[PDB]
RNA sequence: ACGAGACUCUGGCAUGCUAACUAGUUACGCGACCGGUCGGCGUAACUUCUUAGAGGGACAAGUGGCGUUCAGCCACCCGAGAUUGAGCAAUAACAGGUCUGUGAUGCCCUUAGAUGUCCGGGGCUGCACGGCGCUACACUGACUGGCUCAGCGUGUGCCUACCCUACGCCGGCAGGCGCGGGUAACCCGUUGAACCCCAUUCGUGAUGGGGAUCGGGGAUUGCAAUUAUUC
């Protein structure tokens, strides 16, 4: 029995969720956190072998603070101000491909969103599986 | 932790140069096949413990890295920290080992001098190839 | 249809301000309903140029500003009011758009 | 010359962490350990580590001039 | 000559493919919002096609 | 319920939506207590909690301000604080009372709440910058 | 009342000197909760002139303008030097800053003589004011002297800063500065 | 009388905009949860941020001191505001610059690869940080365990093909392909304008304050990239 999303504390509840799934071990080590620069900004990547987790509870927070967000700025919140190289670069690419070929495997397991219409909303029903989710990790690690 | 013997200060692992005295991301760096990002994806694939010292390393870590390093093609990702990638003498990405036969071992050097290439001419000395407008330029070479 | 969107513009404000009240007052007298002027942000489209017409001197520069005002009124009316309120020979330097979506 | 230093966690590191450092007035590890000619920031992080044993959570560094627990 | 040597290459977008639309000036053209003036004719012209001294 | 006070520092984007319940300030997700910059706590957390917790259980606010720079969201999460407690005192209670918590709100804050117009200043041609000129000349 | 925490206090600070009313500003309404609450002070009349010790030690140390960029700084040094002091000296670190600053510091401090003067200095009774004031100053400075550029391990520099600024070593640089001003100061006398 | 000031534009100030689909929202119809996804029809009152987009006032219904008690100046006890930055900028002058901005113009030349077409190559580049924009021998500094972010202004076919680009694939990437949005607060876009605990992680700091730069998936919507948009 949780509580509502509103007075969940959202970085909270994804390390919950992080720290939670880390423990259980349930899935496979991912070996692909940083076979890639992740995106044209990394000089080197993250290298936290639960990526996969924290980055897709972090996506999910992107969408869920408000529902509808154009994909670009994920890279915004998450990604920091580039300095590549001798020139200056600006905002652009990052590494799609194997984002979306992680996503392909990631699917069935309700942690980041696609749907049909294409972008991102509430979800009345993933709205109900999250929430239900945070109130699982709510007795999780941490905070105790 | 440190036992009352010799700690790993000066040896001989793989005829390269390193002191136990700057820390990670440079202690690795000292050999020319680890480091940065590459050490980065060599840690994950083979799924290596986060804990582990280099302060009293074992030769076969560093080996193993290296032998990932002369084949990274299965793995991927970028067969980098390499000079002879791509380059002549290699049919596919091979390993050449030794000190004190520089010329022989570096035969791409003096491949790049018998053509005389001005490319190769950048190696042993510190300048850019292309050579920018005519002001601080030609200071870079210092010998 | 119920769905009617007026473009006002101008570079005088003057001008825009006393258009859209006439416009305002104009769907107002009669019975009807009309949505308040939405406040588009102004355009301040800027350009600098060297003052001297050749290469001596001190370089001082012109920053010539140009400020575009442009307001958007809904309407909920029908086409002939519209189409009245429209032809009432509005102020000069006013460009006006009456769009019935 | 070439100074003998150690990488990692040593005894020297785990040297005198609670015989009398936290039974001086000026309850501050740095300086006193420093004497001891062995890195004094591990020294610090063996301390840290021992005082963050799980009871209350203690993860965060701040800067140099951080405070140390009370233990007199 | 007139019609068979040149006009084999796309060549249609250089400097010379602009000229101000005052003086047919190819020198200092203004392409900013399109007006096409060189600095000059602008600066003479600015009062009257909208552009006023504020800043 | 309207009591029209704000909190606006700088420029941050605020909310405060005001109906009864507990006094909660949610910074990116994290509730007052916890605090985004996660160094400035005890600076924010002193004035409220030492009087008592259920102090601010009379209307609860949506305080949702989305505040870049620590700067910018706190002494906002006070400013919010102080004002809404203000408002809600001076419109719902009495006017003693307003005198009451205005005395302590002012001795805790004298007179800094408005400031004037200013930010980062405009460049001039013929320099680098907004006051700095070319090569110097000695 | 307002205090800090259920273990320490902070109405333990009476000097009755009966000259810091002018310019130390207490009398009235100058109270705040706040270390620090974004003054406004530049708009005014120069109304900055009476500012307290914690603002002067707020806004007295940064070297050049390499720390500029976020307040959120100043403010976590004020809080740190807050708690730092606390942990050195078990007490009230407000407190024990004016004790160990004013047994020491400027007694006739850099002062020009008539209408112009490089080559010596005046001995000058300091007011209590600016004594107070530029002790702080010589505490901020040399705890970018100190505890910044140092040779060693930096979680006791505060102490050694204390060290130099009060007991007086031979290690802070801008303390035998203020040695040779001193010695100017003896000159006059 | 002109100039100065006043004047204009501009800046961490407004609880009226009988105000807004771009921005949340008093009483509807969503709704686990200790009157909210009614910003997912659309609140006819809204408005608080945003529109700095339109209408406003408050340095003297002030105090102390200095000053001829005047003009003024220096500090502050009912108190948001107590020198923002620019624009304009006089009389008289310069043998100052521009005839290579000009359909703004005085005083001119005459006869063959005429300054206008054709010049693969190429003009300052034959150059050593005592002319703009660059290195902090360091907890004030680190690679997202921290961002519900602080933030100028451009962008397509009327002459005229040549604009801004989201999203998939070639992809672990320059560059290429494809349907798509955008005449613009409507799309790029919540513009990737610092990463504050800073989950490779600093002891006497040649060694994160270069890495005195040419090898590598493969290198351009434009004839010419040889001292140059290659990335």
């Amino acid at each position: 029995p949780g509580v509502t999303v509103k007075d969940v504390n959202q970085q909270e509840f994804v390390r919950a969720l992080a720290a939670f799934l880390k423990k259980s071990g349930k899935l496979k080590v991912p070996e692909w956190v940083d076979t890639v620069k992740l995106a044209k900004h990394k000089e080197l990547a993250p290298y936290d072998e639960n990526w996969f987790y924290t980055r897709a509870a972090s996506t999910a927070r992107h969408l869920y603070l408000r529902g509808g967000a154009g994909v670009g700025s994920m890279t915004k919140i998450y990604g920091g101000r580039q300095r590549n190289g001798v020139m200056p670069s600006h905002f652009s690419r990052g590494s799609k491909s194997v984002a979306r070929r992680v996503l392909q495997a990631l699917e069935g397991l309700k942690m980041v969103e696609k749907d049909q219409d294409g972008g991102r909303k509430l979800t009345p029903q993933g709205q109900r599986d999250l929430d239900r989710i945070a109130g699982q990790v709510a007795a999780a690690n941490k905070k105790h | 932790l440190v036992i009352p013997e010799k700690f790993q200060h000066i040896l001989r692992v793989l005829n390269t140069n390193i002191d136990g005295r700057r820390k990670i991301a440079f202690a690795i760096t000292a050999i020319k096949g680890v480091g940065r990002r590459y050490a980065h994806v060599v840690l994950r694939k083979a799924d290596i413990d986060l804990t582990k010292r280099a302060g009293e390393l074992t030769e076969d870590e560093v080996e193993r890295v290296i032998t990932i390093m002369q084949n990274p093609r299965q793995y991927k990702i970028p067969d980098w920290f390499l000079n002879r990638q791509k380059d002549v003498k290699d049919g596919k990405y091979s390993q050449v080992l030794a000190n004190g036969l520089d010329n022989k071992l570096r035969e791409d050097l003096e491949r790049l001098k018998k053509i005389r290439a001005h490319r190769g001419l950048r190696h042993f000395w510190g300048l850019r190839v292309r050579g920018q407008h005519t002001k601080t330029t030609g200071r870079r070479g210092r010998t | 249809i119920h769905r009617i969107r007026i473009t006002l513009t101008s570079r005088n404000v003057k001008s825009l301000e006393k258009v859209c009240a006439d416009l305002i007052r104009g769907a107002k007298e009669k019975n009807l309903k009309v949505k308040g002027p939405v406040r588009m942000p102004t355009k301040t489209l800027r350009i600098t140029t060297r003052k001297t017409p050749c290469g001596e001197g001190s370089k001082t520069w012109d920053r010539f500003q140009m400020r575009i005002h442009k307001r958007l009124i809904d309407l909920h009316s029908p086409s002939e009011i519209v189409k009245q309120i429209t032809s009432i020979s509005i102020e000069p330097g006013v460009e006006v758009e009456v769009t019935i979506a | 010359d070439k100074l003998n230093n150690l990488v990692l966690f040593d005894k020297a590191t785990y040297d005198k962490l609670c015989k009398e450092v936290p039974n001086y007035k000026l309850i501050t590890p740095a300086v006193v350990s420093e004497r001891l000619k062995i890195r004094g920031s591990l020294a610090r992080a063996a301390l840290q580590e021992l005082l963050s044993k799980g009871l209350i959570k203690l993860v965060s560094k701040h800067r140099a001039q951080v405070i140390y627990t009370r233990n007199t | 000559g007139h019609q068979q040597l040149y006009w084999s290459h796309p060549r249609k977008f250089g400097q010379g493919s602009r000229s101000c639309r005052v003086c047919s000036n190819r020198h200092g053209l203004i392409r900013k919002y399109g007006l096409n003036m060189c600095r000059q004719c602008f600066r003479q012209y600015a009062k009257d096609i909208g552009f006023i001294k504020l800043d | 319920q309207s009591v029209q006070v704000f909190g606006r520092k700088k420029t941050a984007t605020a909310v405060a939506h005001c109906k009864r319940g507990n006094g909660l300030i949610k910074v990116n997700g994290r509730p007052l207590e916890m605090i985004e910059p996660r160094t400035l706590q005890y600076k924010l957390l002193e004035p409220v909690l030492l009087l008592g917790k259920e102090r601010f259980a009379g209307v609860d606010i949506r305080v949702r301000v989305k505040g870049g720079g620590h700067v910018a969201q706190i002494y906002a999460i006070r400013q919010s604080i102080s004002k809404a407690l203000v408002a809600y005192y001076q419109k719902y209670v009495d006017e003693a009372s307003k005198k009451e918590i205005k005395d302590i709100l002012i001795q805790y804050d004298r007179t800094l709440l408005v400031a004037d117009p200013r930010r980062c200043e405009s460049k001039k041609f013929g320099g680098p910058g907004a006051r700095a000129r070319y090569q110097k000349s000695y | 009342d307002i205090k800090l925490f259920g273990k320490w206090s902070t109405d333990d600070v009476q000097i009755n000197d009966i000259s810091l009313q002018d310019y130390i500003a207490v009398k009235e309404k100058y109270a705040k909760y706040l270390p620090h609450s974004a003054g406004r002070y530049a708009a005014k009349r120069f109304r900055k002139a009476q500012c307290p010790i914690v603002e002067r030690l707020t806004n007295s140390m940064m070297m050049h303008g390499r720390n500029n960029g976020k307040k959120l700084m100043t403010v976590r040094i004020v809080k740190h030097a807050f708690e730092i002091i606390h942990l050195l000296t078990g007490e009230n670190p407000l407190q024990v800053l004016v004790n160990a600053i004013i047994n020491s510091g400027p007694r006739e401090d850099s002062t020009r003589i008539g209408r112009a003067g490089t080559v010596r200095r005046q001995a000058v009774d300091v007011s209590p004011l600016r004594r107070v004031n530029q002790a702080i100053w010589l505490l901020c400075t040399g705890a970018r002297e100190a505890a910044f550029r140092n040779i060693k391990t930096i979680a006791e520099c505060l102490a050694d800063e204390l060290i130099n600024a009060a007991k007086g070593s031979s290690n802070s640089y801008a303390i035998k500065k203020k040695d040779e001003l001193e010695r100017v100061a003896k000159s006059n006398r």
